[PDB]
């Protein structure tokens, strides 16, 4: 149910981002990014703004702030406008 | 280059790179010494490779510079010279960086539209490079002349 | 896919069993014209925009009906540029994975990512099958003749190209 | 010093902190399953085997108390060094103050 | 990302020039030392399990961090924690193969330490554990490799700060 | 807690707590005399639990204790009793509010990635969690005693 | 989220310490006034529609603001302005449930403040609407389960002003 | 195989094989007689290194081979060596194809769920196949035994 | 019911239920001598539950059954009463299975737009249920009258 | 999916009928049980790693299927292997809360049958491994929910056949 | 969104009233130049890829730009900044057909004076692109409808710097 089951090298699951939340976490970050396609030049889509500023959930922000990194974005700004900090219990 | 290449396909995956994929950081790294010279060579000729592919291009596409044409002129033919210090410069690039990315980055991406927006026969320039092709094997020996030959085919598939 | 190294590797792992030297003689043969293979892609490389052309034109030359009307039956061929297009793009498929498996030694490339689910693709659009079968016959002749000297690059050349034309066949015999 | 003296605080604190467990598992029954008589295989376990003793014999053992020792440890050394600067400081003060009682240009 | 042969590339490509020979000199380093980096960037990866858990050791399992009211107090943000180190000894092996230190920049420095100062953690703690990271890994591969990933150790370290 | 999930589960479908979910919280606010006084009889027996389920798990696992285990030595045999202190502790908590949200956040998300990073078994752990759910329900009532076990049996589950 | 028995357990917790009778105090005063609030989170619940029903009519419904040109002129307006005070209404609920208004500063107050100063909504105008939402509110569940719902309508017009 | 993987990757960007992948190519199929010597010297020597690898394992883990213990016995620890030869043949196959694809999906693709649910420890198979390992590298030549390594050392980190 | 959502919800993150989940289950399956009782009493008082609450409904109402209204004629007000035996047969049924799914999952989901189609007004059928509920909370205790009329209120929010 | 209780509704509204004297009684049957099955699911979800653990040994640990050539060879077989046994065992426990196998058919063996005849499974082994895992159950339960844990594991089986 | 024709109408409704005598004059400008607006987006749109042609060519071709070491030098960048063009003379032909810039603001300009200055290609430059096809559209739409094209090119490169 949680990211962090133990799953890790040499287990059935391929290898992915693994991510500290717990069980329906609640706490949501606001970044602010610009993303380029680094694509659009040989697919030919359309045009798309790539300049975000989005609520994101702490449950997929490893995997979001690891996958803009990958595709050459830049992340301008991020903070953290739900949940508390170094909170033990309460987070759910 | 060959490292940018296996650090990011390993990168993907979460992972450090492999057997196989170290051993070939190592033999494109022990082979760097030999495309070091090559490609001073081929910097020795940049200006001597035009004076032989510029006779190409025209005695096969002389219809391009003939009045009747659009863009030939007495005003630009003055620099002409100075061209291939940009093309067979990222031969020289890509033969260094033992992979096609500095031909592929630069170049090839956009190379078409690039030209579209004139109405150009694009046919032309992959003339023009495999022209090019046969100006550089004189210059060139037998032996690295199979060395420096798949990076140019790449620019023709590229265009094409 | 499976390289000819994998497929006599997997057939020794399936008894449990360690590399003998019958399994070591099929892997010497692949290190022998390995080098040689690589010639034959380099020169797929070079050539790979003429070779195509050739191959179409002499295709449309002996079947002057793929580049005329269709028919009332919606046949799917080279009749206008849309589809020419289309089918030059189809001609090129066949080079780029025939290619790779002279590299591979092996035909597993072919039928998993070429055959598995081509026939119910062109029965789905109508493409006739046996022109299809001819152009990639064409590309074989042609391709050899610049491999002409000694015969054991035939060999290596014909496989890819006679592996798709009896599996897209139909089984009359 | 006083950043030292914060270290000593900290192993105080450490000690404290398992001082119910470490006498609560002083009058457990622990027995191992090898190393002690010899008419059991242990393995290497006869003494330690083949390098694994380490440059001192303490650095071997783990626990929160023995790794806040080795802190203290690397910040003695760095308090000791400082303090025989100051000793050969010293010695050129008063060697050139020496110069001055003595009849000079000062 | 970009590497030390991609730098010439890039250098020389801005200004429109051929490569000259003091570019082809530094080259001349990187390539001498191609087999020195690979040999460690194999044991770096047998050894990964146990260059964290004795560089934790050395430097967290000591402090007030691991105990309650401190991070990394919990097992969900100790397995956090042991995750994040787990990437920085992956990355900094990238950077030693590759001989430069711009894929840190990009893949590593980039937010990430707004996001440390948003959620609470210790920036300075994290200096401590990667400097530990540091010295343990230059006893597996040696003084020669040891001192190259020190290169990149140090430059999480001061882009952290 | 009893409480804080139910009003997620009404806060994802944005609507009010149903008259069902409202009737469980109902009995449970209802119950809290005696889940009070169930964490109170845990909380004072500790040494008694800790000593006891620790000194059967030494038994059952002598391979932690013997030269090569993770619990080898006066402070590492101490540390291993810390943890049973630490999973009593959230057991009250669990308890006391209702479900096993604190014990989950707290010791159970990411224990296994934990325990691996110290080099201990987590058979061992679960085994020494087994231990103290025997020695703590001796001391127990035969209801209390059987709800207590629910909170033993899923740090069980959890830990496997 | 965390109610008043998440909260009593993390004061706790950040200590190392089990519950002690401070604590234990905190707790039951929870749990004898607990069916007391599940009894007036249904009658509020019954009485949605017509608490906000006659809030809005008393407050600001003949006013410039429903007329052309004003805020809550069109019928979208006007259906985002019922559906906002029904929002207000059901998470004040969900912390006189829980003892704690933790759930509306994460997820009500998490910006409003600019949000409203951004599209031009009277914050004058929607505070004494959530003000005249707590007099017909009051009068349903009495006084004693009045004075824990009171408690967080302050709390939305508090941290909205 | 690492013709495999040079084939997949260009396949992906729909394009030929390019020089940085056919010089690839070009240096595993000159190693080829190289790598069918190595390979054929582990398969030759079966005995002693599986004999002496498990010999310097029970030294190194007395606690398998204790009563109680996943090994202990005559035929638990005939059944440890079963896989000790299991892995030492995954590994000639991984020098064979030039890359360790054929030790990923034959015995390290869950490798944990295997283990755990048997009762073995994890750590003791890692401890043996570095045992493995110096009895292999001492029959092969100083520069052959480094070549070897990085597969055995690929299967330790896949096992961690 | 209170056990299909418990499964249902701990089978989308694929793990077995919490104790925290079975004491709810617990705590309903000691409650049905309760809920078996009140849907009996309100079986058994069917006409007058219903003919009391569409008697009061066309008072607060009388458009509806006059001339033009949807409800004119003896047929139509047939009919008309048919429907609240629908509800009432629907609030039995959430009674006894714990929660108001029942009513929810049939005729609770797309009412509106069964209503809009048939020409009815749906604020006429949230009205004749609310005379239902006065009517059948005058049957029952102090605390039996007070959850069954939380079934009669939840229909109503769910029919605005 | 339906339980008991959903189950006598479902077969009550169908007809327009409300609940009468014969389904009243089974409405009994289940709350009866009700502790019963509680008590069984809270065992089972703590040593479900024992029951696979020990119907795997008794069934097919070091038959042919261990070895080269048969099914479950490779540890990425083995491990796909144990990982359907956790979901009979998981679905299992589903049937035996809800009291009605309706679970089983959506979730479970809907279209089993043919997965496993297109991946090449054996299905006379699987169903050994199943009833190995019936034994080890019913008596860590006790005998009377023991029986009910089978009735869902035959459901399997027969809807495997 | 919204053309001439809706912002009359919106000028009137936010004071409630019908439209008056002087709201009609307003949409008989608007009725009277539809014949003119459509017959001109006719040919722009015939004209498009050339349109560009020049204004790369007539601003933009022979500057440091196209030259290495500045924006367009390579051939990615250089179909970036023509595949740019097309976008901005297609939504400039959309306000025109419109007559109101409502569309430039929600679709073109929105976030992009940020992104140009994140990837660090020149306002100025890009300002002289657009300066430079604004006269050349005027000659080929003619001169009255040229000067409506002129107000679309105008607002972007004022709302662009
Ligand atoms: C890599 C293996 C592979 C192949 C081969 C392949 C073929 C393929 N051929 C297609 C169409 C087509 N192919 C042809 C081909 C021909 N017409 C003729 O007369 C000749 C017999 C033949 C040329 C030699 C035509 C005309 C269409 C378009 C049919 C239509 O739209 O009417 C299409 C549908 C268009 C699309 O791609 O979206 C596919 C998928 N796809 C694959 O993945
Ligand atoms: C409905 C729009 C449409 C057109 C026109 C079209 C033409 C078309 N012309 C073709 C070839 C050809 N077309 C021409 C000649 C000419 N073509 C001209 O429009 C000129 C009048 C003349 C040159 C002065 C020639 C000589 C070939 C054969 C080239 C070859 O051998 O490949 C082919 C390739 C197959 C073939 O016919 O041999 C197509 C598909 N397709 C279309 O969908
Ligand atoms: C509240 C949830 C929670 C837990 C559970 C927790 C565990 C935890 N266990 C630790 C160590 C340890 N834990 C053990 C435990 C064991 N050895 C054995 O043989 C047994 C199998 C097992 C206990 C049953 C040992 C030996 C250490 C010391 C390891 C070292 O220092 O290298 C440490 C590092 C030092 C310390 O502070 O104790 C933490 C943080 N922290 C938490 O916040
Ligand atoms: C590859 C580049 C990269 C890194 C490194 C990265 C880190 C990162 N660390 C995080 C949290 C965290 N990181 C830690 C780390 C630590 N605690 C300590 O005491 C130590 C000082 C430190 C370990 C060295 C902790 C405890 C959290 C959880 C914070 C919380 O839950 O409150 C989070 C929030 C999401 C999550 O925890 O799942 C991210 C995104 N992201 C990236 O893209
Ligand atoms: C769950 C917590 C939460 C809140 C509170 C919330 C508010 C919120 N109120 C909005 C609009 C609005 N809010 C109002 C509110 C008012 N008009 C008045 O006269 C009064 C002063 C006031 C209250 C009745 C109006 C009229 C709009 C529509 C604005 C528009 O359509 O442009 C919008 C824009 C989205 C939309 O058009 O529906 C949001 C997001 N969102 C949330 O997620
Ligand atoms: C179990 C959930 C459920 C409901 C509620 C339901 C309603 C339903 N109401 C109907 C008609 C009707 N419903 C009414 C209702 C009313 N007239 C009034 O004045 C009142 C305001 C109102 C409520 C008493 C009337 C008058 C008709 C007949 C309409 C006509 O004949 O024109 C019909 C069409 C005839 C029939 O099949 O009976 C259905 C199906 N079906 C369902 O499955
Ligand atoms: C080709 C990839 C592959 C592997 C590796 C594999 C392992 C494997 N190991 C097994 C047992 C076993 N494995 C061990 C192993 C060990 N005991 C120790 O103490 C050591 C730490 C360790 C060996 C170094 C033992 C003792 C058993 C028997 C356990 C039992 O019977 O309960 C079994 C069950 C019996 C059988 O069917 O053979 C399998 C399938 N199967 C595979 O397909
Ligand atoms: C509809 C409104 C709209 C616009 C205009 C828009 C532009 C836009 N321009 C981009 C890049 C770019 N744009 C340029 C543009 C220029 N270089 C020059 O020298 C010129 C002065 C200038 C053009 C006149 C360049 C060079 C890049 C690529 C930068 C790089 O690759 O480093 C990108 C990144 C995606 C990609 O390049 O594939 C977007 C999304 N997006 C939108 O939604
Ligand atoms: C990788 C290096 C690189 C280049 C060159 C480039 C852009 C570039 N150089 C061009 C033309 C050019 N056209 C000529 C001359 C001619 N053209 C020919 O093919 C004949 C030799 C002759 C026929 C008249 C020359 C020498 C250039 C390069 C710069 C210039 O002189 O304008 C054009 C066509 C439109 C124009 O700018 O006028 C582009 C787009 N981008 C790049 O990244």
């Amino acid at each position: 149910a949680y990211d962090m089951d133990g799953t890790g090298a040499g287990s059935l699951e391929p290898r992915g981002i693994k991510s500290s939340a717990v069980e329906k976490d609640s706490r949501c970050f606001k970044v602010t990014f610009v993303l380029p396609s680094q694509s659009r030049l040989y697919t030919f889509r359309e045009l798309q703004n790539v300049y975000t500023t989005k609520m994101v959930p702490f449950s997929s922000w490893y995997a979001e702030q690891q996958r803009i990194q990958k595709m050459g974005g830049k992340i301008l700004k991020v903070e953290l406008v739900a949940g508390g900090q170094m909170r033990s219990v309460g987070n759910q | 280059s060959l490292v940018t290449q296996v650090i990011l396909s390993a990168d993907d995956e979460l992972r450090y790179p492999t057997a196989g994929e170290l051993e070939t950081i190592s033999s494109y790294l022990k082979t760097g010494e030999y495309r070091i010279r090559l490609i001073s060579i081929l910097q020795g000729k940049e200006q001597e490779i035009i004076r032989l592919a510029s006779k190409k291009i025209f005695q096969l596409h002389p219809e391009y510079i003939a009045p009747g044409g659009n863009a030939s002129g007495a005003r630009q033919r003055a620099l002409c010279l100075r061209d291939y210090g940009w093309y067979l410069r990222l031969i020289t690039y890509a033969i260094l960086a033992g992979d096609k990315e500095p031909l592929e980055k630069i170049g090839i991406i956009g190379v078409r539209e690039m030209y579209n927006s004139l109405g150009v026969p694009i046919i032309g320039m992959i003339d023009a490079i495999k022209c090019l092709k046969e100006a550089t094997v004189e210059v060139i020996s037998q032996e690295e002349e199979d060395f420096v030959a798949p990076y140019y085919d790449y620019i023709i598939q590229g265009m094409s | 896919m499976q390289d000819i190294i994998t497929s006599v590797i997997n057939q020794y792992d399936l008894s449990g069993r360690y590399l003998d030297i019958k399994g070591i003689n099929q892997i010497n043969n692949y290190f022998d014209t390995g080098l040689k293979r690589l010639m034959i892609a380099k020169l797929i490389n070079k050539e790979a925009t003429n070779l195509i052309k050739e191959a179409s034109e002499l295709l449309f030359i002996e079947q002057p009906e793929l580049l005329r009307p269709c028919g009332n039956a919606f046949i799917g061929n080279a009749y206008t540029t849309r589809r020419y297009a289309a089918c030059i793009r189809d001609i090129e498929y066949y080079l780029r994975y025939s290619a790779y498996s002279i590299i591979a030694g092996n035909n597993s490339i072919l039928d998993e990512r070429v055959l598995d689910g081509l026939k119910e693709t062109y029965n789905s659009l109508l493409v006739p099958i046996g022109p299809t079968i001819r152009v990639i016959q064409l590309l074989k002749e042609i391709i050899q003749k610049k491999f002409s000297t000694e015969n054991i690059e035939n060999a290596i050349i014909a496989e890819p190209f006679d592996y798709l034309a009896i599996n897209l066949s139909d089984k009359n015999l | 010093q006083i950043e030292l003296d914060a270290a000593y605080t900290s192993l105080a604190s450490s000690r404290a902190f398992l001082a119910p467990f470490a006498a609560m598992a002083a009058d457990m029954d622990i027995r191992p399953l090898y190393g002690k008589n010899p008419q059991v295989f242990a393995g290497q376990f006869l003494g330690v085997g083949a390098g694994q003793w380490g440059k001192t014999g303490a650095d071997t053992v783990r626990g929160r108390s023995r790794r806040v020792a080795a802190d203290i440890g690397v910040k003695e050394f760095q308090l000791e060094r400082v303090k025989q600067l100051v000793v050969d400081l010293q010695r050129a003060l008063a060697l050139e103050d020496a110069e001055a009682d003595a009849p000079a240009t000062s | 990302m970009q590497d030390a042969i991609t730098s010439v590339i890039n250098a020389a490509d801005v200004q429109g020039k051929y490569l000259d020979a003091n570019s082809v000199e530094k080259l001349r380093g990187y390539f001498q030392t191609g087999e020195l980096r690979v040999r460690a960037a194999a044991t770096i990866a047998a050894n990964a399990a146990t260059i964290i858990k004795e560089a934790v050791a050395k430097s967290l399992l000591y402090s007030d961090i691991t105990r309650p009211g401190g991070n990394m107090y919990t097992t969900r943000r100790y397995a956090a924690c042991i995750r994040d180190l787990d990437y920085y000894l992956r990355y900094a092996t990238y950077g030693m193969l590759a001989g430069d230190p711009s894929i840190l920049d990009e893949r590593v420095l980039n937010g990430l330490k707004e996001t440390y100062n948003s959620l609470g953690v210790p920036i300075g703690a994290t200096i401590q554990a990667i400097q530990a990271m540091k010295e343990v890994t230059g006893s597996l591969v040696g003084s020669d490799a040891g001192k190259e990933m020190g290169l990149y150790f140090d430059y999480i370290c001061s882009g952290l700060s | 807690s009893i409480v804080t999930k139910s009003i997620v589960n009404a806060d994802a479908e944005a609507r009010y707590l149903s008259p069902g979910e409202l009737d469980r919280i109902k009995s449970f606010v209802l119950s809290g005399q005696r889940r009070l006084r169930i964490a109170q009889t845990l909380t004072e027996n500790r040494e008694r639990i800790v000593k006891q389920g620790g000194q059967q798990l030494f038994q059952r696992r002598p391979d932690v204790v013997s030269p090569g285990g993770n619990a080898y030595g006066e402070e590492m045999t101490a540390t291993c009793l810390r943890d049973l202190d630490y999973y009593l502790r959230l057991v009250t908590y669990g308890i006391i509010a209702g479900d096993v949200t604190p014990i989950e956040e707290i010791g159970l998300v990411g224990v296994k990635e934990m325990y691996s990073a110290l080099g201990t078994p987590i058979s061992g752990v679960a085994e020494g969690i087994r231990c103290m759910k025997d020695v703590a329900c001796s001391l127990l009532s035969g209801e209390d005693a059987a709800e207590v076990g629910f909170y033993f049996d899923y740090t069980l589950a959890a830990m496997q």
